[PDB]
């Protein structure tokens, strides 16, 4: 259930490494890297390959306990040219190249830069937004079922702190821009969301600008052969629906794929789980797709993607450029505890308003839902009152008809594939790339440790899969954390081996070091990260 | 409701659970008794959701009935188009 | 689609409604029936008499 | 209360002291008498705190009973989480 | 309630920040009274002070090199003092530092 | 938890709280006060009554 696996990893990792890893020392300057005392110097020969030591006679992926064998030198493909180590490809050069790329393209006005930077560095961000984002789980039906509640919540969070809500996950700003953009929200909020979306589309247009169309080999489009954010084989760090897996499985089709979803290979993709058959402690590989609206759910009906292929590209661009450029290595991806989240959402104390009477709006009357007389402990009214937000009775009653569509639990997806047809010779087919993803996972911007109104680890437990989303401070939410584990994970980004390793993944340590140790700007950082994500295939 | 009889928590317990705004879980427990317990949890969640949905009962004289939400058939669709309501108004009816 | 307008009748010697809060307004929820021009105007959050 | 009898200050004196809003300390003293005196003072402050908590007496018709204020057991914690209140509301009921 | 009223009354009469000497006051103001009880300017000031403190901490941990600890002492404590556990604060409110 | 009598003392906050307190008291306070502030004790027997 991804709790026992994380606990086993944290127990084994306290004595797995007896020394400093050789791939995390990326703070070396060029003069110190070049010097003969460096032991990594003899393993840097080819600019398109990473060389390391590896166990012998092991078929990746292997068992949980690493088998004992003699070490042999293995190689892997540096897919990105941003994976070149920072002493060899510096930060100042990357930022100047990003300045060159963003010459006349779209930039963000300083108002949305300041607001998004404030809401990304906020430690008092209310957890009711996280519970709402977890329980909606990126379905259009639930979002338009909750339009009044989300409008009141975003307005109440905006005109009390001048910050922007629901910005962590990608399937909220599309739904806010498309639906709550005609005047339901105030004028500044929709301008901020539209500016973020305009910047994402400008990054996509910049990707299309620097490639040459009409050159497609073996069912791979030219942008996917040039860039990575337009490659359909590579998937988002978190998933909400099974459309990206369908596009990846139909897109590659010759580079040998293998996807492992909590045990045996392959996914089942059964949608429309309701109250009658939820089964929170499910050990299968069944993934919840959600309800498509224009059609029927059924049982024998084959599954279709909700959205276009451009949605996956924009989600990858958002999660891999805009989120790390704002958070700067502080946000962390975690799953949710649905078996504790769902009973906590069933307590609503909306009162009984009599007929031929007006619904109360201000919270100063006894008939309001957030009046103190109906502010019973251990409810949802206490959750909304702790966040100091005003909602009405019907806005709290819409969750009851949200509850017909639900998600069971989060799970860890490890996909794998051969390198693309541009750089697939007779010896690179044995080399495989392994990257991980979180189905129904969440991302929090900043972590608070001293907010004791909610006990730590009640709903979310840290399971990080990226060097970008490494969270050395979010690990206190995990049950049973010692100071030795904290000072061990401060220097090394803790990634579990059942979600991919650093040397076998696509996004590696140097791009994370570039995103966490650069102080240039926010537009030029995004364009520099986009200039990072270009393939080194010939 | 009878004879079941009422929830003392107790891990038997009964499926409806048709109470409103219950100050019964906390409440005393105090604490739970010495039963094997597995669910408990799932049947309480289903019963609480069913209890809340039945506990609406009224407020449907304040509806303002539900709509097609998005644009979909609506099996006539040959002499006028279909458009759903964006649920942003106040369902109150007076 | 333009044939359906759900403007109600206003009694004589009475002021026409302006705000969309009264039930006599066309864009009030009471006079917001599915598949008419009123939901087209209400989707854009535009007030008309 | 009786017979001790009343606070003239006097350093003997008595522990309750069940008054409120006393204009008695100043007041006359005037000054204190010829007693060695060491406490006095500690008994005075515990008597004053008792004479304030007892002098609440009322104002509990506008409580709004106190809560846990934090997230702790609450001896069930197996069928719902526990969340305390931040005491920033205005408790009066009216 | 009393602290919120006191801070608001001291703020919108002289535009000054209260409870700033004690370190176990601005942490509690930021964590608890930061959701909108105080006006939009005061909580920004407290969050700005806390963010500058954490930026100083990140600057301390930036100029050291991790992974070199001796006799159960961290590298930051072996390099700096504000990360050294032997050195204590001038004002103690709790016994956890000892 | 509980107060008790035989329960040993646990720290209230983690190790980072001490580091941030030391950083605040030794950098931010003397940068703003510039040697004008002064640490003092308190008289609780004359403050509590």
């Amino acid at each position: 259930t991804l709790d026992v696996q994380m606990g086993r990893f944290m127990e084994t990792w306290a004595d797995m490494m007896p020394h400093h890893p050789h791939w995390v020392n990326e703070h070396l300057t060029i003069l110190q890297f070049i010097a003969p005392s460096n032991p990594r110097l003899r393993f840097e020969l080819n600019p398109a390959f990473d060389f390391f030591v590896a166990p012998g006679d092991v078929d990746l992926p292997g068992p949980q306990r690493p088998p004992e064998a003699m070490p042999t030198v293995n190689a892997t493909l540096r897919i990105i040219n941003g994976n070149i180590p920072v002493p060899l490809c510096p930060i100042s050069f990357r930022d100047c190249r990003g300045t060159q790329l963003g010459l006349g393209r779209h930039t963000m006005t300083p108002a949305t830069i300041k607001a998004v930077k404030d809401t990304f560095e906020d430690r008092a961000y209310p957890t009711i937004f996280y519970m709402l984002e977890a329980v909606i789980h990126g379905n259009e039906r639930n979002f338009c079922a909750l339009l009044r509640l989300l409008t009141q919540c975003i307005r109440g969070y905006w005109e009390q702190s001048h910050r922007v809500a629901f910005v962590n996950n990608f399937h909220m700003l599309m739904y806010i821009t498309t639906y709550l953009g005609n005047g339901e929200l105030p004028e500044v909020c929709i301008n901020i969301y539209r500016d973020l979306l305009q910047h994402v589309r400008a990054l996509r247009q910049t990707i299309t600008d620097f490639t040459i169309q009409g050159e497609g080999h073996n069912g791979e489009t030219s942008e996917a052969l040039n860039n990575i954010l337009t490659d359909d084989t590579f998937i988002a760090p978190i998933l909400w629906d099974c459309d990206a897996l369908i596009y990846r499985d139909e897109a590659a089709r010759d580079r040998l794929p293998a996807i492992r979803v909590s045990g045996r290979n392959g996914y089942q993709a059964l949608h429309f789980v309701d109250m009658a058959g939820h089964n929170f402690q499910r050990r299968d590989n069944v993934l919840i797709h959600g309800r498509p609206v224009r059609g029927d759910t059924g049982q024998a009906i084959p599954i279709t993607p909700h959205h276009d292929r451009e949605w996956g590209i924009l989600s990858k661009i958002y999660y891999y450029i805009v989120i790390p450029a704002f958070s700067r290595g502080s946000c962390c991806t975690m799953g949710v505890r649905y078996d504790r989240l769902y009973p906590a959402l069933q307590a609503v104390i909306v009162p009984e308003i009599p007929a031929d009477e007006e619904a109360p709006t201000t919270p100063e009357d006894p008939r309001h839902p957030l009046h103190a007389h109906q502010l019973v402990p251990n409810s949802l009214n206490v959750y909304f009152h702790n966040a100091h937000l005003t909602v009405d009775g019907d806005a709290l009653l819409t969750l009851q008809e949200l509850m017909g569509d639900m998600a069971e639990r989060t799970t860890a997806i490890l996909v794998s594939s051969a390198p693309d047809a541009g750089a697939a010779t007779a010896t690179t087919r044995n080399m495989r790339i392994y990257d991980g993803a979180l189905y129904h996972g969440l991302i929090m911007m900043a972590y608070q440790a001293y907010d004791e109104t909610i006990a730590t680890g009640t709903f979310f437990y840290p399971v990080p899969v990226n060097p970008l989303f490494a969270c050395p401070e979010h690990l206190a939410s995990l049950r049973g954390m010692t100071n030795a584990r904290r000072v061990l994970a401060k220097m090394v980004p803790p990634i579990p081996p059942f979600l991919g390793a650093n040397h076998h993944a696509t996004i590696r340590q140097p791009v994370a070091y570039h995103v966490t140790h650069s102080k240039s700007d926010f537009n030029t950082l995004t364009y520099s990260l986009l200039g990072g994500y270009f393939k080194f295939t010939p | 409701s009878n004879p079941t009889t009422f929830s003392v928590e107790a891990i038997a317990a009964y499926t409806p659970v048709a109470l409103i705004r219950l100050l019964n879980a906390s409440g005393p427990l105090q604490p739970g008794h010495r039963v094997d317990i597995a669910d408990a949890r799932s049947i309480y969640t289903v019963g609480a959701a069913a209890s809340a949905a039945r506990a609406r009962a009224n407020h449907n004289a304040n509806t303002i009935r539900r709509t097609a939400m998005f644009a979909e058939t609506d099996p006539m669709t040959w002499l006028r188009p279909t458009v759903g309501l964006r649920r942003t108004f106040n369902p109150r009816i007076i």
